[PDB]
């Protein structure tokens, strides 16, 4: 077997305090992230001069016909996020990262509210495992670091 | 200039100008000639940049069409486009994402950069947004012109959030929808939501424990009844208060492993995830279904505590949903692999009151959703994805997807892709007609291609392919070529409607001249999405 408990914070312990920045800190995908960061214990500051900063960038989302029926009408929707961010670590390097969803449901021309009610929730997700992702790429930007 | 040929409309040409009248708004009116009908078309397009955001409208208008006039004897065509995004301040979300049209046929007839032939409806939304750190507060409203209608006119949703109230955090959302219909028979609702949530998250490094709890607290008001309880046995009522707790409980571990036996100091790590849910019977066979769709179980969907989208049907709970997930980070910590699978168990059915669904299995109980996922980062070019959902209440996969990619540069890529749904999912999850119509009853078994590469220093050609493996036939295929300094030359033929006594399709072919590979991927029907 050879398995084992993983025996460290998934946040590497120099990024357990933290400043996060954004465009738009109100907004779902900074919601997301705050919470996701706050969910593994990292201590969020203010916009300590020598923490590193979190800085989300350009968003961007499309729904596109993935599929269709015989007579050339949407089957499924893909709707798909892309998600830029950024790691400054002070008196070193600038660490670019990104995320990047992919998500699929049918149409419905009968129920268009009940989809949209749908798409809305979809949404809602794909900032959540956009915020996953991200935190995901802060072990890998420890190793580039070290490295650098 | 800009020009086309194509099979529905014949030869076209467009003359746009030009015009600036300010640094942070512009527009181009285009009189866009067209040889089967008589008259110009006019098409109108204002951009601009303001303190409320960045927004685009369209105004396109016939004032008369020749062809419309003859298909639709003893009766102008046009377009209206509005979208808009933005936030003011930091606190102003407001949006507008609205388009309307003369009538059903206007995205078969025309070519537009902001509907489709492949559209079943033309979507008409205005929203403003107050958001802050703890709270959020919006006002929308949603109509759907359908081309083949209930609006939310409005609809407010808010949220306030407390963090640390103890070992504890808190939320409240609460809604108020008016539902209105476009026929003047079908019911009215005022709906009137609240949702208290509490929980406690519990986390150290090698695992975690949430426990959440909800009342989920919804009355109806309804009216326009008389219509529907004169033809249905089981009857609407005028007031409906449904009062149901909802309980929680989502568990996780990590495990991590010596990945030294597939490459030099390569980590694999384990994640067993397994959530509890409960939620009581409540009938609510007495409230029409204005808003909640039947959702989707991809893998990420099997840790829901919603089973339909909206709020008008709650499914009773009392399933355990189990998942694992495995990783391959390499040296760098970089992730090159993942596979998840998971699987709900129910201990009793997943029961609505009103429960309108066919099955192709009369079981209830047991574990009868499946879901997975892949991706492998094979390397910095290359890229593979697949899904997988099957339903023992099916007795079949419900759906799937795949797709290979190959990149090297903007300009130079190829995508292989697949997607699946059985004709039993489409039987359970659509209206009662797509199991009987020959258009839509057979499923998807769809095989795309699509491909970029420069031929020479100053030339790129583009293509895509996808074919129905059911019908044996293409649903989509298109080509491209531009030279660059610059024109472009595109061709595509798409399915654009049926044939009803004939039970055949129709397609459009068209040929365009323009005077850039991501446009051109762009720009077909089932348009190129970079899957790495």
């Amino acid at each position: 077997c050879g398995w084992h408990l993983r025996d460290t914070t998934q946040v590497p312990s120099t990024m357990k305090v933290m400043i996060l920045d954004s465009g738009d800190p109100n907004g779902p995908l900074s919601r997301a992230v705050r919470n996701q960061l706050r969910l593994n214990g990292v201590e969020l500051l203010d916009k300590r001069k020598d923490v590193p900063s979190l800085r989300l960038g350009k968003v961007s989302i499309a729904k596109d016909t993935a599929s269709v029926f015989r007579n050339g009408q949407t089957a499924e929707y893909q709707m798909i996020m892309t998600v830029n961010a950024t790691v400054l670590i002070p008196g070193r390097d600038i660490y670019p990262i990104s995320a990047k969803v992919f998500r699929s449901f049918f149409d419905n021309p009968q129920m268009a509210l009940a989809k949209d009610n749908e798409q809305d929730m979809i949404v809602k997700e794909m900032y959540d495992r956009a915020a996953e992702q991200l935190i995901r790429k802060l072990p890998s930007i420890r190793a580039a670091d070290i490295r650098s | 200039p800009n020009a086309k040929y194509t099979t529905t409309n014949y030869f076209e040409f467009y003359l746009p100008y030009y015009w600036n009248i300010a640094p942070n708004m512009d527009a181009t009116i285009t009189p866009h000639y067209m040889h089967r009908r008589g008259n110009i078309m006019w098409e109108n397009e204002f951009r601009y940049l303001s303190q409320a955001g960045a927004g685009l409208m369209e105004l396109d208008y016939l004032p008369s069409d020749k062809v419309y006039e003859d298909e639709h004897p003893n009766d102008r065509r046009w377009l209206f486009y509005w979208n808009h995004s933005g936030v003011m301040d930091q606190v102003w979300r407001f949006n507008v994402d609205y388009t309307k049209v003369s009538d059903p046929s206007y995205f078969n007839d025309f070519d537009n950069k902001y509907g489709s032939s492949t559209d079943g409806y033309a979507t008409q939304k205005f929203s403003v947004g107050y958001a802050v750190q703890n709270f959020n507060a919006t006002v929308s409203t949603k109509q759907f012109q359908v081309f083949s209608s209930y609006s939310a006119e409005p609809q407010l949703d808010v949220n306030y959030y407390q963090n640390d109230v103890g070992p504890f955090d808190t939320r409240i959302y609460g809604q108020a929808v008016h539902f209105v219909n476009t026929r003047d028979d079908m019911p009215e609702a005022t709906r009137v939501h609240l949702e208290p949530t509490i929980n406690l998250p519990l986390s150290n490094n090698w695992g975690s424990i949430n426990t959440e709890a909800k009342l989920l607290a919804t009355h109806y008001q309804q009216t326009n009844l008389d219509w529907y309880n004169s033809r249905n046995t089981t009857k609407l009522d005028e007031s409906v208060n449904r009062v149901m707790p909802q309980f929680k409980v989502d568990g996780k571990m990590v495990f991590e492993r010596d990945m030294e036996m597939l490459a030099p100091g390569y980590t694999q790590t384990l994640e067993p995830r397994a959530q509890y849910l409960y939620v009581p019977y409540r009938d609510q066979s007495d409230i029409y279904n204005y808003d909640s769709s039947l959702l989707q179980s991809d893998y990420s969907g099997l840790f829901r505590d919603r089973t339909y989208g909206g709020l008008d049907r709650i499914a009773s709970a009392n399933q355990v949903t189990t998942g694992v997930t495995s990783r391959i980070y390499d040296d760098a910590a970089v992730e090159r692999f993942n596979i998840s699978v998971g699987q709900i168990y129910y201990f009793t059915e997943s029961r609505t009151g009103d429960d309108n669904i066919t099955w192709e299995n009369d079981d209830k109980t047991g574990s009868l959703v499946w879901a997975g996922d892949t991706y492998w980062r094979i390397s910095e070019r290359w890229g593979l994805r697949g899904g997988i959902q099957y339903d023992t209440r099916l007795d079949n996969v419900a759906t799937s997807n795949s797709s290979i990619e190959y990149r090297r540069d903007e300009d130079r890529l190829v995508q292989l892709n697949y997607r699946y749904a059985s004709p039993e999912y489409i039987q359970a999850t659509l209206p009662k007609y797509y199991s009987t119509a020959e258009q839509y009853k057979n499923g998807i078994s769809q095989v795309g291609a699509v491909a970029s590469w420069p031929i020479a220093d100053r030339w790129s050609i583009v293509g895509a392919y996808y074919y129905d493996t059911n019908a044996n036939k293409q649903a989509d295929s298109m080509l491209g070529v531009q030279y660059s300094s610059a024109i472009r030359v595109g061709y595509e033929r798409k399915l654009n409607g049926w044939d009803n006594d004939k039970q055949h399709a129709v397609y459009d072919n068209a040929i365009g001249f323009n005077i850039g590979t991501q446009e051109m991927l762009r720009s077909n029907i089932l348009p190129y999405q970079n899957t790495l």
